[PDB]
């Protein structure tokens, strides 16, 4: 019954309790009500150190929740630059699309995270990708009237 | 209709969601994003026969009447939660959170917004 307790520890940033649950054979890929893995919740709440520990212990870097979001989706949208690079260097799909067709580039662009958009572009983010509504990251920046982001995406 | 983030923030502000019970506006924009991806047309049938309608995915077992589910606590047909005007969904949403348990009734907010910087969802919008 340890998987439920590792999920709580990952979201809560309990760096020490994550280690103890890991050594005692807790499932590093447990799912909660929303289909989140511990790596999902650690990226969502910006816990960089717990993210690395979960990766060392074999967490699925591209696990999808009930809506098809990967941990890189959540880290890119919340603006956690440190976590985005750790996820990329460990084999995260930079062009993963969830159930509504959104990529990490879409989610970072929607919240105006310039530095994260530039890192994603460097790692081969597809600027022509569209969600199910036909929108690119450029379209999103125009809808939100973000001129600085538009310039980034225009080159 | 699919809202833009800032467009929906401005519309939610007009409908009384930046001054409601301490639930700051960013909470609502974040919740609509993970409920419906800003799509007022979103409809998802639940495993129990009920259906979630609209931009805040209001459930048809308890809060509206769809003729194929009889509580209708928002006194509204579920079809009325699907128009490009968000008045119906907002007024019904205000009734859902005001029972006492609050925003924790919002599954998408609880799993994806609660504990994050919700003010980011209105960041960069000229309101
Ligand atoms: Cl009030």
């Amino acid at each position: 019954d340890l998987g439920k307790k590792l999920l709580e520890a990952a979201r809560a940033g309990q760096d020490d309790e994550v280690r103890i649950l890991m050594a005692n054979g807790a499932d590093v890929n447990a799912n909660d009500e929303y289909g989140s893995t511990p790596l999902h919740l650690a990226a969502l709440m910006g816990h960089l150190e717990i993210v690395e520990v979960l990766l060392k212990n074999g967490a699925d870097v591209n696990a999808e929740d009930t809506v098809g979001d990967t941990p890189l989706h959540l880290a890119a949208s919340l603006g956690h630059l440190e976590i985005v690079e750790v996820l990329l260097k460990n084999g995260a799909d930079v062009n993963a699309q969830d159930f509504v067709g959104a990529t990490p580039l879409h989610l970072a662009a929607n919240l105006g995270h310039l530095e994260i958009v530039e890192v994603l572009l460097k790692h081969g983010a597809d600027v022509n990708a569209q969600d199910k509504f036909g929108k690119t990251a450029f379209d999103i920046s125009i809808d939100n009237g973000n001129e600085d982001l538009a310039e980034i995406l225009q080159k | 209709k699919v809202f833009g983030r800032c467009e929906l923030a401005a519309a939610m502000k007009r409908h009384g969601l930046d001054n409601y019970r301490g639930y700051s506006l960013g909470n609502w924009v974040c919740a609509a994003k993970f409920e419906s991806n800003f799509n007022t047309q979103a409809t998802n049938r639940n495993t129990d026969g009920s259906t979630d309608y609209g931009i805040l995915q209001i459930n048809s077992r308890w809060w509206c009447n769809d003729g194929r589910t009889s509580r209708n606590l928002c006194n509204i047909p579920c079809s009325a939660l699907l128009s490009s005007d968000i008045t119906a969904s907002v007024n019904c949403a205000k009734k859902i959170v005001s029972d006492g348990n609050g925003m924790n009734a919002w599954v998408a907010w609880r799993n994806r917004c609660k504990g994050t910087d919700v003010q980011a969802w209105i960041r960069g919008c000229r309101l």
